[PDB]
RNA sequence: UAUUUAAUUUUUAUAAUUAAUAAGAAAGAAGAAUAUAAUUUA
RNA sequence: AAAAUAAAGUAUGAAUUAAUAUCAAAAUUUUAAUAAAAAUUAAAAAAUUA
């Protein structure tokens, strides 16, 4: 059900596994347990196994399959073969989200006739304000994530201090983003909209009118890439002008969100092809939508 | 190629030089600081007001990497000025939080400025260019001495405005979320424990 | 002030000093003239079968600190097309 | 259907001045523009007065916006923009004749002998087109991706 | 409700202030005299959540006498308890406002509050009072004498003269203090409040009169030497 | 003990005096009308020990002003 | 058409043509007051100046449409005015056939 | 009063305590030595009650009830703690929040789950608590004289920890008396 | 009670209910064959 | 919650992009499918 | 109230920062420009030079 | 009113290493108040 | 549940009540009848409001 399937460490060994059992030598894999060097320390009733029959040509078959049919075993091969680090694992990564802006509400009509309720988002500017690391430990890494450009004197003073610092353009606010080491992106990153996939779900953070609320399961509608929008099918309860954390929605009951039935995110972040300029580019063919729900 | 716009003038003095920007623009737009340690020290003594302070330790805390060593230590004299060996080491404070019964101390934006550049010296001394410790002990003492001016192991001492009421806020945290900033800063943590391998090198070989 | 949480306030700094002691080791590795990122092993055995016979998986992940230096670093590539201009279906 | 009444411009011209002070003003900017394209007279249109705004914000970008002397392509690694050059735009049209390169090439030159204008303050229709009727500011529109 | 004199009394940013009253209706009188006042005598000062009221719809008067109409007068006219104050209004703002258009009155947070209770005091006037006709020199840092007299006048703008009718209607309004019995309305006043005791209000034997004839000769005197 | 009073606070950064930078005062004004009244160019908001003109703040889309120094009169 | 701040672009002019025909019966002698942001004050000091006509208002000089928002202040008088540029044309379209 | 009604608290910024640190007329840093406790086979609450003794200071014959000196135990594989017989199991650990559902009952094995340490931590507080309750200083400054390591590796190597030489006396194992 | 950074990988945290709350140990409770068992021959 | 993130909004800065504009762009992409 | 406070009881009112607030605390001022009387920024004189320019 | 809970202590750039089930200069209107951070304004 | 009215406020200033220590939070058992009594274990910060 909601548990997976459960599985003990006692047992875990030769005769559990699922592959070909392994003993680690530390130079060398071998499928007979290490003979220690030091004979007398031998204990009395342990057979020292320098070849098993049994073992040996089990081994061998399996191997051999595993060249002759390369078809049939390509799922095998995950055991000999793990992914290398970046390349975004499917149940590793996590991505930062952006910071947007709750501007107005719309009407829309999916194909068939319906009457949706949009909330319009906007994403004025996000960049990558901070990296932290938390004494290097693991998986306390953070992307610090700003937004709206701003004037000079708008913070307290101590705010702006932190802006100059930084070296990134002063922000009007700013949200912290858990994430793995791969989906990292150097300090002053301009985030655009796609960043976001049109037919993903998202996570999102806000203040309600007056706590902090979250939506954990809402599908994104439309975007556009020139007006830096995306539209939700929701009513927030939350003021017009209202800033919200976006992120993305990791799981849903046992499902992840991105794999190779569903898609795949563009990983670290969107990057721009160089040669596309969005002051050439209209409104209307800037819209990316989703698939009819 | 040419400009869109025409281009107001302004004389040598108004101009908004001293910096540049990154080599891709148009993805990452983060400000890299071109000035020369003389005048960031300049600045430092010049306009001895807060801001500016933050803004010199700022600069000279981004520029550390690709610097010389006697520039460093021209750069460490001019910042340890206000620091008394008998006094508390990194404390500026600024206001008093009654809020709660027993009074409570923010410091302001000059403490988050000094612990950067030391973290920026840690991130260069240490990481990126181990051999140049090594090198000169000049500025090996310097750094050390700099770095017992300020007092680094003892960050209890920059949030406390009375020596009768110690203040804990940097040995203290709760799981609601107190202290959650002024928390366990490692600060001179690798920079302090790899110059001690320096000279932890005991063996008879060398 | 319960039992647990002032064990975990006096014990969380000494946590935090007994992994920097930890650290330690890889600097006077630094030091010394090497270089190095101490290595984990591949575990080759993370397929099981249990007790009701079915298939157990363990999901076993190494970080490289020479891969997120450079991802800290410097940009990514450029967005492939397959991603954003096609949607992801439900 | 064929697009109407929407006419490209050549350039737009600012002003630090207000709109009130501009209105007597614009019998004698035609006649400079004039030749300052060196063309006939009556060969130059210029659009309705506007006003921008007062912003105590500042938004930038915005279609009503001050617009600043300084930019970002003419200086890239300036930490900031020069202050405002401009409160009051008007238009500059030329004949309709003119297809989409000769408009521009209009455009340029025009920014082209301003800009040395706005230099030369460090008889001719530039230095009057600053000096005596202040114009601070000058520049070429985007065309329109909205067709 | 969008209509510029109609008014809705809220705390939400839709609505103009509601400040305290007994009843919307009683409040809605309230906002009446305050507006009939500050158009006969152009400033007010005015208490509380009032000021903001107040200005706003003074601003709603001037935007009703710039559009000039029929419709426009006697809505005014509906509204106001002085009918001839709409006429004040109808001729005299058109002139004075013709070259702005937005917020006509100016507000001013005075740095004294009421004693009776720490309520805030602010001064709204009108603005610019040189294109005004009946209005033009007057100077109102100060108060007048007694208050039936005519207005300070700004020293280098002594010989300024007003709308006949507008000092007519003045005069006839002033005339009824120079009388008697509105000397024996003071004195018994005096005793009434001193019954209801409100402390340091003096004994009706010790209240001598606002109004004399010497001290009248000499104002009528200095009143046509402002003219 | 000296006597307790307060030196001039008026140029540092205060939470209420923040609030009216931004407000639009056209209202309150009358012969005499500036363009911002309450905003110091360059300065954290509007707080004259606060500022931070011609240090390296890095506001690309926005104006900043030179630096010139401040009298004594203007701080106290 | 109505709210556009600023410049009046032309996927605004589209809106404009667009609702010409959600109105079937228009002449380009309409009375002023069928126009985007057409108030009673704005349509007031354009009939002083003798203009009834939808023609009459697409046929201001511009330097007149400035001085009438300026100093003698309609405001919003330059959408009005654009408006109509836009409308005239395809007015007598329609009305010929 | 003597005592002051506002007092440091645990969600107040200021922050608790740590009494190694602290100053105080009753705190005395001079004479302490450092000592090296394995707990390797050894019984998890005996050793407690012999590092509780040196912890306190009751282990010098200049011990004052008032005065706080201990001296520094390090304890060392906490992991290698014996608990004889069928105790790991059997010997509960309890304690009541105050609320609605107010019990916790605790197998000694899933503490070990989550901390070793906080096991060994649990029967310290108990021997200390055992002489010192009716005061929070003399409960608590004790307590941090403890340094446990759940196994060999510690950085105390400078203090040079003086191996601390206890053979238990008592035959039996430990038993749980709990009323 | 998932706080901090939690990994898409769809339940790794359910059996020890829920929570990635103490982690730090390298010791643990062990039946044969389980962690610290490594070093006692069986 | 009293935090920065919270608190602050960006109400002033709405003019930077043209809401109305883009509601009718959108209402031209409603007729042109035919909805 | 069950029962008769004493002194201490009383006292604890004051640690409050509402009390401290309303009642002890020291106002920021200057002197006018123009009437040499103390002032607190945001508040005016009644006067023709208080109204225009607001000091 | 004592306890007990729930809220608040008036922008905290940022939140979760554990408990239980979190806090930077300050008070008028938070609005110069008729939802624009000035609609041009004397 | 919309509408009207009433709650930070300046000033005035009562009444019930009052054995108390700067207070008395949580649980378990016992004690001659709730037991804010004992004993044990424990973990209650200040202010303001409902
Ligand atoms: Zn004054």
């Amino acid at each position: 059900r909601c548990y997976p399937s459960l599985m003990r460490e006692k047992d875990r060994d030769m005769y559990h596994c699922y592959y070909p059992y392994l003993f680690d030598h530390g130079d060398k894999m071998s499928l007979y347990p290490k003979i220690p060097e030091n004979p007398r320390e031998w204990q009395p009733e342990q057979l020292q196994t320098t070849y098993d029959a049994i073992r040996e040509d089990k081994y061998d078959a399996f191997i051999r399959l595993r060249e002759k049919f390369p078809e049939l075993y390509q799922d095998t091969r995950a055991w000999d073969n793990p992914p290398p680090f970046g390349e975004f694992n499917m149940f590793y990564s996590v991505r930062f989200g952006m910071v947007g802006v709750k501007a107005f509400t719309c009407k829309d009509y999916d194909e068939l006739g319906n009457q949706f309720d949009c909330t319009a988002f906007w994403f004025p500017d996000n960049q990558v304000v901070k990296h932290s690391t938390r004494n290097g430990e693991v998986g306390t890494d953070k992307v610090y994530v700003g937004a709206m450009n701003v004037p000079v004197e708008f913070h307290k003073p101590h705010v702006a201090a932190f802006y100059k610092a930084a070296g990134v353009p002063v922000k009007h606010v700013c949200a912290g983003f858990p994430i793995t080491p791969d989906a990292y992106a150097p300090v002053g990153t301009k985030l655009d909209v796609r960043h976001f996939k049109p037919g993903q779900e998202v996570t999102i953070t806000f203040q309600n009118t007056a706590a902090a609320e979250t939506y954990q399961g809402v599908p994104v509608w439309r975007i556009d890439y020139k007006n830096s929008l995306i539209y939700l099918p929701t009513l927030l309860d939350a003021d017009v002008g209202t800033y919200v954390r976006f992120s993305d929605t990791i799981n849903t009951k046992g499902l992840t969100l991105w794999n190779e039935h569903r898609g795949l995110p563009a990983f670290p972040t969107f990057i721009p092809p160089e040669d596309e300029d969005l002051s050439k580019l209209a409104t209307d063919e800037c819209q990316l939508k989703s698939p009819p729900l | 190629r040419f400009p869109s716009q025409t281009m107001s003038p302004c004389s040598h003095e108004e101009e908004m030089r001293g910096y540049v920007v990154s080599r891709d623009y148009p993805l990452i737009d983060r400000l890299h600081c071109t000035r020369s340690i003389e005048e960031l020290v300049a600045q430092f003594e010049d306009r001895p007001q807060i801001e500016s302070r933050v803004a010199a330790l700022a600069d000279m805390a981004s520029t550390v990497s690709f610097r010389s060593d006697e520039e460093l230590l021209r750069m460490f004299t001019a910042i340890s000025a206000p620091f008394s060996v008998d006094g508390r080491g990194l404390n500026f404070l600024t206001v008093k939080v009654s809020k709660f019964g027993r009074p409570y101390y923010v410091p302001n934006s000059l403490l988050p400025a000094y612990v950067n550049l030391v973290d920026a010296t840690t991130i260069a001394l240490v990481r990126e260019q181990p051999w140049r410790l090594s090198a000169s002990p000049a500025l090996f003492i310097q750094v050390l001495q700099f770095m017992a001016l300020i007092k680094v192991f003892e960050p209890n001492k920059w949030f406390t405005f009375s020596d009768h009421a110690p203040s804990n806020r940097a040995d203290y945290r709760h799981a609601i979320g107190v202290n959650h900033s002024t928390a366990f800063w490692g600060t001179g943590e690798e920079l302090y424990d790899f110059m001690v391998e320096l000279l932890r090198v005991e063996d008879d070989g060398r | 002030d319960s039992f647990k949480e002032h064990y975990h306030r006096v014990h969380l700094p000494r946590r935090l000093a007994l992994q920097r002691y930890a650290r330690q080791q890889s600097l006077r590795n630094a030091a010394k003239g090497n270089v190095k990122a101490e290595e984990v092993p591949y575990k080759y055995n993370r397929w099981w079968v249990n007790e009701e016979h079915e298939f157990v998986h363990q999901y076993a992940f190494v970080e490289d600190p020479e891969v997120t230096k450079a991802k800290r670093e410097t940009l990514p590539p450029v967005t492939r097309e397959n991603i954003w201009k096609e949607p992801q279906q439900t | 259907s064929p697009l109407f009444g929407a006419r490209v411009p050549c350039c737009v011209v600012g002003t630090l001045r207000t709109a009130k002070e501009i209105i007597v003003l614009k019998r004698d900017i035609q006649s400079l523009l004039c030749e300052l394209m060196e063309l006939p007279q009556g060969s130059v249109t210029l659009g309705p007065l506007q006003q921008l705004r007062e912003m105590m914000l500042y938004r930038h970008g915005t279609p009503l916006s001050p617009r600043l002397g300084d930019e970002r392509q003419l200086n890239m690694d300036a930490y900031a923009r020069r202050p405002i050059a401009a409160r009051t735009m008007m238009d500059v049209f030329l004949a309709e004749d003119m297809s989409l390169d000769e408009i521009v090439n209009f455009g340029r030159l025009s920014l082209g002998k301003l800009q040395i204008a706005l230099n030369n303050l460090r008889v001719e229709p530039a230095q009057l087109l600053v000096d005596r009727m202040g114009i601070s500011y000058c520049e070429i529109p985007s065309l329109d991706e909205s067709d | 409700t969008t209509e510029p004199l109609m008014a809705d009394y809220g705390w939400t940013r839709g609505k103009l202030p509601k400040f305290r009253a007994r009843s919307p209706f009683h409040r809605q009188q309230i906002a009446r005299r305050m507006v009939t006042e500050m158009i006969r005598k152009d400033y007010c000062i005015v208490g509380g959540a009032r000021a903001p009221a107040l200005r706003i719809l003074a601003d709603h008067v001037v935007e009703l006498a710039k559009a000039g109409d029929t419709d426009s007068r006697q809505q005014l006219a509906y509204f106001l308890h002085d009918p001839l104050m709409v006429d004040k209004a109808f001729d005299e703002y058109p002139r004075r406002f013709k070259d702005m258009n937005a917020k006509y009155a100016m507000m001013t947070r005075l740095k004294s509050r009421r004693r009776t209770d720490a309520v805030a005091m602010y001064f709204v006037e009108y603005k610019n009072r040189d294109m005004s006709d009946n209005h033009k020199g007057e100077d109102y840092s100060a108060g007048p004498e007694r208050f039936f007299l005519p207005p300070r006048i700004v020293e280098t703008e002594k010989g300024i003269q007003r709308p006949p009718h507008m000092q007519m209607a003045f005069d006839r309004w002033a005339s009824k203090f120079k009388t008697e019995e509105f000397h024996h309305w003071w004195r018994l006043r005096h005793a009434k409040l001193r019954y209801w005791g409100v402390r340091n209000v003096p004994h009706p034997s010790d209240v001598d009169p606002l109004w004399t004839e010497k001290e009248e000769e000499e104002w009528h005197n200095e009143m046509l030497a402002n003219t | 003990t000296p006597v307790r009073d307060r030196k001039c606070t008026l140029q540092y950064y205060n939470p209420i005096r923040a609030r009216f930078v931004y407000r639009r005062d056209k209202p309150l004004f009358d012969k005499y009308h500036v363009t911002a009244r309450n905003l110091a160019p360059g300065f954290s908001r509007g707080a004259l020990k606060h500022d931070w003109r011609a240090l390296g703040v890095y506001t690309p889309d926005h104006p900043q002003v030179p630096y010139h120094p401040l009298q004594t009169w203007m701080l106290g | 058409g109505i709210a556009t701040g600023g410049r009046v672009t032309n996927e605004d002019r589209r809106w404009w043509l667009v609702h010409l025909e959600c109105a079937p019966d228009i002449t380009p002698g309409t009375f002023i007051a069928w126009l985007d942001c057409c108030g009673t004050h704005t349509c007031k000091k354009l009939i002083e100046r003798n203009i009834w006509t939808i023609e009459q208002v697409a046929a201001l000089d511009s330097d007149q449409v400035d001085e009438l928002k300026y100093r003698e202040g309609c405001l919003k008088m330059d959408v009005v005015w654009e408006h109509a540029r836009t409308i005239i044309t395809p007015l007598r379209q329609r009305e010929v056939t | 009063p003597f005592k002051s009604v506002l007092r440091r608290h645990k969600h107040h910024p200021e922050g608790l305590p740590l009494y190694n640190d602290m100053s105080k007329q009753w705190l005395c840093r001079e004479g302490e030595r450092w000592w090296l406790l394995d707990a390797r086979g050894e019984q998890l609450p005996r050793v407690a009650a012999v590092a509780a003794q040196y912890i306190t200071g009751q282990h010098r014959p200049d011990f004052t009830p008032g005065m706080i000196t201990g001296d520094h135990v390090v304890i060392v594989n906490i992991k290698d703690v014996v608990m004889v017989g069928d105790q790991w199991i059997r010997v509960p650990i309890t304690w009541q929040t105050a609320y609605p559902g107010g019990k916790y009952r605790i197998r000694l094995t899933d503490m070990y789950e989550r901390d070793p340490c906080m096991l060994m931590w649990w029967f310290l507080k108990d021997e200390v608590n055992r002489h010192f309750v009716r005061k929070l200083k003399t409960r608590i400054a004790p307590l941090e004289k403890a340094w446990l390591y759940e196994d060999s590796i510690h950085p105390h190597a400078d203090k040079n920890p003086r191996p601390l030489c206890w053979t238990d006396p008592e035959v039996k194992g430990w038993k749980y008396r709990d009323p | 009670n998932l706080k901090g950074l939690v990994y898409p990988l769809p339940y790794y945290a359910m059996w020890r209910g829920n929570h990635n709350k103490y982690t730090y140990n390298k010791s643990t409770v062990c039946l044969w064959g389980e962690g610290d068992t490594r070093s006692m021959y069986h | 919650t009293n935090r920065h993130f919270f608190v602050a909004r960006a109400n002033a800065f709405f003019s930077r992009l043209p809401i109305a504009r883009v509601q009718r762009s959108l209402a031209m992409e409603a007729v042109r499918e035919g909805r | 109230p069950k029962r008769k406070k004493n002194p201490m009881q009383l006292r604890r009112k004051v640690y409050g920062l509402h009390f401290k607030e309303k009642y002890l605390k020291m106002e920021e001022w200057y002197y006018c420009p123009l009437c040499a009387e103390p002032k607190k920024p945001g508040e005016w004189c009644r006067r023709e030079d208080c109204r225009q320019i607001k000091p």
